[PDB]
């Protein structure tokens, strides 16, 4: 049984992985992937800093998913304070939210390929990846790590022609998601490397508890976006993707199909957004404009006290999960009657989808092991935080 | 013929061979590959600049620290910039990495990678942008041609 | 049945941190040599390295006798 | 020697690289630069341990039917053959039973 | 105003008794919310017995465990409150199992109920130091691999005890104790005056 | 002056200022490494090429270390160097006397200036270095100059503390790599066949340490120390014990110094760096002056480290695919001959 | 007092857990040395898992004793493995840091808060 | 609502298939639409003569703005430190002898920094403000550590884009 690190610099292994692993012949024995290259504190970090200040925190969690981690917390906060967004502030969120998806299978499809050897399709839909980044600039300030969706509703409306933009490309970004296909989807050979590979039955998915596409991909059926509708998901129409012969080219097939359910619930928003204020209007929660700072005196007095010291959110403890592009992301956040939280563990889908690489890579060659890490859209800041 | 210049100009050469073709790594930890995968990709090709990833550290020269160098994963990245072919640069990307970034002050994270590799061009932000990663290779680019290595031989 | 004693005295000796011309077979590594409760797991360790065989975990316990490790070896 | 004249310069051409390769770079030696890459966690064993490859009996096969296509290799001069009919029978055999050879290995899912 | 629906309240209500006839023994409160998410708190002795009850029972279906986490308040007695946040995927609705654990008592693995465990009670070991019976591995996950100490403990300084730097003279990485070129700043923030309660 | 502040580990102050102009080299990443640990603010100035000048960085805190561009055959870069520093190290030498740089100059002439300007700034103490053993007559015209030199530094900078070393071992030593680099020769050349050669060898931490323990010492002043070594040897078993370590095979073959002193003028001829010298040459068979009065590391608070223990590390990398898993105490060390 | 046991009824029983890990380690310290190329000596080794040992042998507690062979030998396992590469071990000589007097006029000399 | 991704032997069929297998087709099928993009026009922009489009938003690099008349626009309430998520801001202050309120030291340690931009949203007077450029690579760690210097002469250079860039946004803050 011929040990080997996988190692952390593998061009292939998704960031920094040291996969240890006992090789009969070419086979894998035994899986125990290790963890922790990069746990940086994340948890421990937000105890010492306020609501509003351990937002950035999540941004970095799971990165390719920017924002959609970020709504978790939000609407963790939001529930412990008993305070919704404003109706347009919701449409965002579940627009941005969408985007958001898309970005993060676009990054685990073509980085899934890449790492199988086929390289095109990367840089076809890093393209299209390059012009949603732009929205998230021109919306938030920054291509990723944006900021946008905060405790009470997002930070600022959207830029005065934005939606018009984000038209123009989900007219497009289709035909962009079927070309992928015409390369891999019945190319004689990543069905090959993928299908009957890290095969999962549905009662161990739930009971190593997958929670996400890799669920859906053994056929059970729960999308937490239908199930336990957050924001006003609830109000739009989509499909869930659920999958038969759940294997490695099955579950692509289901975010290839998100990628086209996404784009349907991106087309209502923009449809039916609706005309009103972006946050939420209790200054007690959410930062007065600076119009109102500079002219009101309980304006100035609730922006200097929000700024410096919080929320002071009601004490309690929650666990709010939603749908992020990986599985179920969710924060259980206790938190005292201060203005900066207790605990926060974030739930990584991801944690979990690791710990099943070994029940799923057995007697399975070097190569399936590349393509197993590549099917379960593994970020290690999820994991490590 | 005064060797001087001969020799000027035969260090130029060796700089412009070293400048035009710097193969990066791929050192990719804390979502900043995020960025640098998107200067990889269209909008901003990196090969067009001679750039092109060579994992083998061996065959790989500049090093982009992209991301936070975890305790746990220090002293791996002192082992693959050790085992790089001679002539190797580093360029630390990412407030994460440039110094500690938002976990500077964690128990787990390095303040800063140039305490465990001498690092050239430090490039900011904390998702550097990816125009700005150009710019800092396109700055080590400069600091290479600026480099007089057989002139000191020369003259020394 | 001596050639063991033998053995055993030669090991006891070689450590050096031990029997500095003290070394007696009725000598007890406890009782009266002092060497520490940890310092005996080492000795009877070595023990095994030279006799070929690896004595349990508790007999070491009720031998601190050079002469009482020949006896046990012997069986 | 034509041949000869023209192999030498090849080899020279060859050598002469790998010597440039050498002698001019500049080179700092240090044990951490030269001990085994592992993808950077270093080695946790000797690297050159017994290997335990699964394809052998199909890498014996390759031997046999390697040897078999030898056999076939005098057919273009033999194609000339005025025992032409012979010709055709015992290639025909040849080709036939190693293919025969081959299934069996199938069959008896020996290489599989 | 959140939405709420009292639908909910009180159907996770009954199931909260529901639970605490069939399990008199073990469950010591049981309360839901008013943000419509039940708790019931076990005896550390009632981790596998609650669990698998939830996990094998027709009108208590709870398949995946999303989370085990330890919260430590270091003025309870047993420091950590282990805290299991389990789904029910087809009754659509979760319930938290939380315990409490003291430093050096440890508490029953659920690795046999539920393998997610299997990594998440490895995690709460090394952040918190909580130990699990009958864990088939239990081993630092997240720590580095000498660390020495729990890190989520409440009384474990953030930056830490130990920081890392390449030493030439010794060729190689060498820890040395932490010092810090600008300290943690340590804002106070709590404000004196307090909210009546609503 | 600088009140020390701090536990003692980086980012903490010492408040020694030092300029430490050879620090490019084998001792000098030493001297900057304690330097740069104590947390003094360290001025190195280098002529070298800045990506050779990196492994330095590495070293110090934040703003602990300053580089400054200096030629020796400019008196100006050394004065402004030595503006702002209070210590001044100087550890300039070569084995080569190089086209435009002769003993004279690396040895004493530079290393006058230096010191020169450091009194016109005003530097509480100089520490010149000079080899062990230089006779102002010795064979070898390095030993003979570096001499010479001692004399003029007293003249500038009276006091100033000067340590002469012995052989010094330490990773990318010459006195250690070197022998285990005459592999290439089957044979291994020594006069009086390795014998009548007895040299004390001193690991290159343990004269650093002293090096900068004398700058934050007050009896350091006016001081000759020469740090030396924890054992003695006959050229023999230090050849022997080396390729010993290397697990290299060993033919001491015996070749007259006359013709040796021949040898290295043929690798004193190649250009780049030659590999021996016929000064090198002489100085490898030259004996090593007794202990004298002259104080010693242990004076300056670092005890000698015996070579044995550290041998290890410095001669592993000439081993080959097995004998790199060897280890010392498993492995004959030579025996010590003092005479 | 009433306190439950984790794997030992009473420091006895605990004991002999603890010579079975220093069993292990003391058989373990040789090749560690060899499999990381490690620059120190067997002997020398074997006498820091000692001192490691004995830094901890006023404790007389069953239940604390028993948690610190469990960590103990959890350390054992990433030693014999080689998940701690050298860098790791050799933190255990503290090697490169510079060791601190404890004498109370040697401190007064340098720290502010001895 | 639910799909089905996967959910799922004549002659022409066989044969068809068999012309799949053996001819590739549907390997050919893929080369096809590489060459097609082969065609299209890429992408790229040259960077240093063409750039990636920001809009006035994006965060870039601090600096601190003055007022039309010269005076500094920091008063030093130091709220722009509290909210910093990652300490970076380091703020003392004294008053001048005009009697005005200002920082004697102000320091953005920008490696510490992670341009969240809350620092341009917490500051009242809107002294510290979140300016366009993103290109300040440095060579050396200290430069990256920025004091009130630094930030102010980075204020005036870029102070023209910045008060267009404001302009362009504050009706939406
Ligand atoms: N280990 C040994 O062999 C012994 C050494 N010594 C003394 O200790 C000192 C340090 O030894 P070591 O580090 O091995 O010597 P090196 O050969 O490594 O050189 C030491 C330093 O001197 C500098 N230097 C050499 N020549 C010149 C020049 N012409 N102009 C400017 N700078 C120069 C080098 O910088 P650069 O290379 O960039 O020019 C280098 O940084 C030497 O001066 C030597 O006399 C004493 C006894 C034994
Ligand atoms: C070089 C190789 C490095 C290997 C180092 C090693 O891995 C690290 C290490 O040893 S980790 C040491 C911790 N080992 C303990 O903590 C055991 C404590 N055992 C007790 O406390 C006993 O119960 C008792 C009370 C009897 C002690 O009494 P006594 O005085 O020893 O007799
Ligand atoms: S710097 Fe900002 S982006 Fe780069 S890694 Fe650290 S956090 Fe992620
Ligand atoms: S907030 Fe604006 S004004 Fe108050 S201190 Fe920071 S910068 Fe100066
Ligand atoms: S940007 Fe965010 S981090 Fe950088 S300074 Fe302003 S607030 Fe602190």
């Amino acid at each position: 049984n011929m040990t080997l690190n996988f190692g952390p610099q593998h061009p292939a292994a998704h960031g920094v992985l040291r996969l240890v692993l006992e090789l009969s012949g070419e086979m894998v024995r035994k899986c125990d992937p290790h963890i922790g290259l990069l746990h940086r504190g994340t948890e421990k970090l937000i105890e010492y800093k306020t609501y509003l200040q351990a937002l950035p925190y999540f941004d970095r969690l799971d990165y390719v998913s920017m924002m959609c981690n970020e709504q978790a917390y939000s609407i963790a906060v939001e529930k412990l304070l008993n305070i919704q967004p404003p109706p347009r502030a919701q449409w965002i969120r579940v627009l941005f939210g969408e985007i958001t998806r898309i970005l993060n299978h676009i990054m685990a499809v073509t980085t899934h390929a890449l790492d199988i050897g086929a390289m095109t399709p990367f840089f076809w839909m890093f393209e299209e990846r390059e012009k949603m980044f732009e929205f998230y600039e021109r919306v938030s300030g920054a291509r990723m790590h944006a900021a946008y969706i905060r405790p009470g509703g997002v930070h600022q409306d959207l830029p005065l022609g934005l939606l018009d933009d984000i038209y123009e490309f989900s007219k497009n970004f289709s035909l962009r998601i079927d070309e992928v296909e015409e390369m891999l989807t019945n190319n004689r050979i990543w069905r090959n490397r993928t299908v009957d590979i890290g095969v999962v039955t549905a009662e161990d998915a739930l009971n190593y508890g997958f929670s996400g596409v890799m669920l859906r991909g053994s056929g059970i059926q729960w999308d937490l976006r239908k199930t336990q509708p957050y924001d006003v998901y609830d109000q739009v129409e989509f499909d869930v993707p659920i999958g038969s012969r759940g294997d490695c080219y099955d579950r692509y097939l289901c975010r290839v199909e998100e990628m086209r359910q996404s784009l349907r619930i991106i087309e209502q928003c923009l449809n039916k957004m609706p005309p009103g204020e972006i946050k939420v209007d209790d200054a007690k929660v959410s930062p007065p404009k600076r119009a109102e700072m500079k002219t009101s005196m309980e304006s100035l007095i609730h922006h200097f006290k929000l700024y410096t010291e919080g929320y002071q959110v009601p004490p309690g403890a929650t666990y709010t999960a939603i749908e992020a592009p990986k599985g179920e992301f969710g924060v259980y956040l206790v938190s005292d009657g201060s203005s900066r939280p207790y605990r926060c563990k974030i739930k990584a889908p991801g944690f979990a989808h690791l710990a099943g690489l070994d029940k799923m890579s057995k007697g399975h060659m070097l190569a399936d092991v590349v393509a197993i890490i590549g099917t379960q859209d593994i970020v290690f800041g999820e994991i490590d935080r | 013929s005064r060797a001087e210049y001969v020799v000027t100009k035969l260090d130029d050469l060796i700089n412009w061979a070293r400048r035009s073709s710097l193969w990066p790594m791929t050192f990719g930890l804390a979502c900043c590959a995020v960025e640098m995968m998107h200067m990889a990709a269209p909008r901003y090709d990196m090969d067009r600049f001679g750039v092109v990833f060579r994992a083998s550290p061996r065959q790989a020269d500049v090093m982009i620290v992209a991301g936070t160098l975890t305790n746990k994963m220090a002293p791996a990245l002192r082992k693959v910039y050790d085992q790089m072919p001679e002539p190797r640069y580093v360029v630390s990307m990412g407030s994460c990495a440039n110094g500690g970034g938002y976990y500077h002050y964690s128990y787990s994270v390095v303040r800063g990678c140039d305490r465990i590799v001498p690092v050239d061009i430090y490039v900011p932000g904390c998702p550097p942008t990816a125009e700005a990663l150009l710019y800092g290779i396109l700055q080590l680019q400069r600091k290479i041609k600026r480099e007089q290595k057989l002139k000191i031989w020369y003259r020394r | 049945l001596d050639g063991i004693k033998d053995r055993v005295l030669y090991v006891l000796k070689l450590y050096d941190k031990i029997d500095p011309e003290k070394l007696s077979v009725n000598s007890h590594f406890m009782k009266d040599l002092g060497l520490d409760s940890l310092d005996q797991v080492e000795i009877i360790m070595a023990m095994e390295d030279e006799f070929g065989f690896e004595i349990p975990d508790i007999d070491a316990e009720k031998l601190m006798c050079p002469q009482e490790i020949v006896d046990y070896i012997a069986d | 020697m034509n041949l000869y004249t023209v192999i030498f310069i090849n080899i020279l051409l060859s050598l002469t690289l790998i010597l440039v390769a050498f002698w001019l770079p500049q080179m700092n030696l240090y044990s951490e630069k030269a001990n085994p890459y592992e993808c950077g966690f270093d080695p946790t064993s000797s690297a050159r341990l017994p290997f335990s490859m699964k394809f052998f009996l199909v890498a014996i096969t390759f031997l046999l039917f390697d040897l078999e296509i030898a056999l076939l290799l005098p057919l273009p001069w033999a194609i000339q053959t005025i025992k032409t009919s012979t010709m055709m029978i015992m290639a025909f055999i040849l080709v036939t039973i190693l293919s025969l050879g081959l299934a069996y290995e199938w069959t008896q899912k020996g290489l599989e | 105003v959140r939405p709420r629906s009292d639908v909910t309240h009180k159907q996770l209500s009954a199931f909260g008794e529901y639970v605490a006839e069939i399990l008199p023994k073990y469950v010591q409160q049981v309360q839901v919310s008013c943000l419509d998410e039940l708790e019931i708190c076990i005896h550390p002795d009632g981790v596998i017995p609650t669990l698998t009850f939830l996990r094998d029972h027709t009108n208590a279906q709870f398949k995946s465990l999303a989370d085990l986490t330890a919260v430590d308040v270091p003025t309870r007695q047993n420091r950590f409150e282990i805290v299991y946040n389990l789904l029910s995927l087809r009754f659509n609705s979760r319930i938290r199992v939380k315990t409490y654990a003291d430093e050096l008592t440890p508490i029953d693995s659920i690795v046999s109920v539920h393998i997610a465990a299997n990594w998440y009670e490895r995690e709460v070991w090394d952040m918190f130091g909580v130990f699990f019976f009958n864990h088939p591995d239990l081993r630092r996950i997240l720590t580095d691999y000498g660390f020495e100490g729990h890190p989520f403990r409440k009384d474990f300084p953030l930056t830490g005890y130990v920081e890392l730097r390449y030493d030439d003279e010794v060729k190689r990485v060498v820890a040395e104790p932490v010092e810090l070129a600008q300290e943690f700043r340590k804002f106070d923030l709590n404000s004196p005056w307090e909210a009546f309660p609503a | 002056a600088v009140i020390p502040h701090g536990k003692g580990g980086r980012s903490s102050v010492s408040g020694v200022v030092a300029t430490v102009f050879g620090a490019t080299g084998f001792l000098g990443r030493y001297v900057v490494n304690h330097l740069g640990r104590m947390g003094s603010q360290v001025i190195i100035p280098y002529r070298c090429d800045v990506y050779d000048i990196m492994h330095l960085r590495l070293m110090g805190d934040l703003g602990q270390l300053t580089f400054l561009e200096w030629d020796a055959r400019d008196k100006d870069s050394i004065r402004k160097a030595v503006q702002h520093s209070n210590v001044v190290i100087n550890l300039i030498g070569r084995e080569w006397e190089t086209r435009n740089f002769d003993f004279e100059d690396v040895f004493v002439n530079i290393p006058r200036a230096i010191a020169q300007a450091s009194k016109e700034a005003g530097v509480e103490r100089f520490i010149h270095v000079s080899h062990l053993n230089a006779s102002m007559k010795s064979s070898s015209k390095s030993l003979r100059s570096k001499a010479v030199g001692e004399k003029e530094v007293r003249s500038v900078f009276p006091e100033a503390i000067i340590i002469r070393p012995s052989d010094i071992f330490g990773r990318e030593d010459r006195f250690l790599n070197h022998f285990a680099n005459y592999r290439w020769f089957l044979a291994v050349p020594l006069v009086s066949l390795g014998f009548k050669t007895v040299k004390q060898p001193v690991y290159v931490a343990d004269v650093s340490k002293g090096i900068v323990n004398a700058t934050k010492d007050p009896d350091a002043v006016g001081k000759t120390f020469a740090f030396t070594g924890p054992n003695r040897y006959l050229l023999f078993h230090l050849v022997k014990y080396i390729f010993g370590m290397t697990h290299r095979t060993f033919i001491p073959y015996p070749l007259p110094l006359f013709v040796y002193s021949w040898i290295g003028k043929l690798f004193g001829l190649s250009p780049f760096e030659p590999w021996t010298t016929k000064d090198k040459v002489e100085r490898i068979h030259i004996s090593d002056v007794m202990p004298t009065d002259l104080p010693g590391l242990e004076d300056l608070g670092v005890q000698p480290t015996p070579l044995e223990l550290k041998s290890i590390e410095v001669l592993r990398r000439h081993r080959t695919y097995r004998w790199l898993s060897s280890e010392i105490e498993e492995t004959k060390p030579a025996k010590t001959v003092n005479y | 007092t009433s306190v439950k046991p984790i794997f030992s009824r009473d420091l006895n029983e605990a004991k002999r857990r603890v010579r079975e890990l220093y069993r292990a380690w003391y058989r373990e310290v040789p090749n560690t040395v060899h499999l990381m190329q490690l620059d120190i000596t067997v002997k020398q080794g074997r006498d820091k898992v000692r001192e490691m040992f004995m830094k901890n042998a006023h404790v007389t507690d069953p239940r604390v004793v028993d948690l610190l062979v469990i960590k103990g030998k959890m350390e054992l396992q990433e030693t014999i493995k080689v998940w701690k590469q050298r860098t790791h071990v050799m933190r255990f000589f503290h090697e490169t840091e510079t060791p601190r007097p404890k004498d109370f006029l040697s401190k007064f000399y340098m720290g502010h808060d001895p | 609502t639910y799909k089905y991704v996967n959910k799922k032997v004549d002659m022409k069929s066989a044969t068809d298939n068999a012309a799949r297998i053996l001819m590739w087709t549907e390997l050919i099928r893929g080369l096809g639409m590489t060459l097609s993009y082969l065609f299209r026009e890429p992408a790229t922009i040259n960077y240093p003569f063409e750039k990636g489009p920001l809009s006035p938003r994006f965060r870039g690099e601090h600096a601190l703005r003055r007022y039309p008349s010269g005076e500094e626009r920091c008063i030093a309430c130091k709220l722009c430190e509290a909210i910093c998520p990652a300490q970076a801001i380091t703020i003392e202050a004294e008053p001048r002898a005009d009697g005005s309120r200002r920082t004697t030291r102000y320091d953005i340690d920008m490696t510490k920094c992670i341009y969240c931009g809350f620092c341009q949203e917490a500051c009242p007077v809107d002294a510290i403000v979140e300016g366009p450029n993103f290109e300040f690579s440095t060579e050396t760690h200290e430069e990256l550590l920025y004091n009130k210097e630094k930030l102010l002469n980075n204020g005036d250079k870029w102070e023209a884009e910045i008060a267009a860039n404001i302009q362009a946004d504050y009706l939406y803050r």
